[PDB]
């Protein structure tokens, strides 16, 4: 049925569902990209920080 | 599919721990976070100075306010599973959007469903 | 003159002490407490089964959810005068929307601008 | 700018000011003692209940 809304989905695009699959293929893998690049930009941003984030929170949770 | 990510872990990544990278790209995105884990965070991002940068990673999250029915469940949530508040109420998040919950306690949060433990350390 | 009530008076008044029934009857209502103050008497509420006539109680007080600049102000306020989230979370909400906060924490609050120590323990 | 909202409402109700007033003070009076009401009301509705408030406070505040 996934199969059925792609070319019900061709009708209106004039395109054939391999480029509907290498458009949703792709989009897709773009989006995990991104998410990707956002953590490895993360890792690690704190410069200076050696604390363990389990017993960070430990003290958060008994607030400091 | 997607989880909900406790503090601890984030904390991890941005203190340099590839074990919290690791856990983050095993599940899809958009991720989430409480409105908590990002006090909890930005405390440190100020701590350590990096607070405007800190601020726009945890913007690709999706950072879920605690609401009237949130305040509900954390507190049936807290005394069921002998949970502390913040536990409760990021536990509370990730059951009403049917999130599985990402975290390193395996002391409070062992033995309950949809919370999954995803590395280990001294 | 706004009031904000803090977590420690709403238990008084439960628990039955006279001196915060004075505290709640010396602010023009409606009066409030934030949502963290509600998810902590709520608790006292199912321990002691009073659960349904609290929330009762509880319903007729402005109640103010954290949201993302309650958050941020928060965070600040908690490096400022070096206090515990909670705290700062309820000091926060108090800030935004102009009221006094009322509470019998001195030693967390006292030299903070805005708010009332209305009484005593002892 | 606001006595001239008073004034106004004397002919937006054809009704004295002396009559205004009152209406106001009643209402106020009326608000003021609902409050009482559920503030008496709540007052040792915990009983069996001997937990001082800070401390109780103070107990879930560290972690709880």
């Amino acid at each position: 049925d996934v199969i059925q809304r792609l070319d019900d989905l061709k009708v209106q695009r004039n395109i054939p569902r391999a480029e509907l699959l290498r458009e949703a293929v792709e989009q897709y893998l773009e989006k995990q990209d991104r998410a990707k690049d956002t953590i490895s930009s993360a890792l690690g941003l704190w410069q200076d920080c050696e604390e363990d984030g389990m017993e960070y929170q430990r003290q958060l949770r008994k607030e400091w | 599919g997607s989880a909900l990510f406790d503090t601890n872990i984030l904390i991890d990544l941005f203190s340099g721990r590839r074990e919290a990278k690791q856990a983050l790209e095993a599940w899809p995105p958009q991720n989430a976070i409480s409105l908590i884990t990002w006090m909890e965070v930005m405390v440190g991002a100020k701590k350590y100075h990096q607070e405007q940068r800190t601020r726009m990673a945890l913007s690709t999250f999706n950072i879920i306010n605690i609401s009237q029915d949130i305040a509900e469940r954390s507190v049936a949530l807290r005394q069921e599973y002998k949970l502390k508040l913040p536990d409760a109420i990021i536990l509370a998040t990730a059951q009403l959007h049917r999130l599985e919950l990402i975290t390193r306690n395996t002391k409070d949060f062992a033995g309950i469903p949809g919370v999954v433990t995803p590395y280990e350390i001294h």
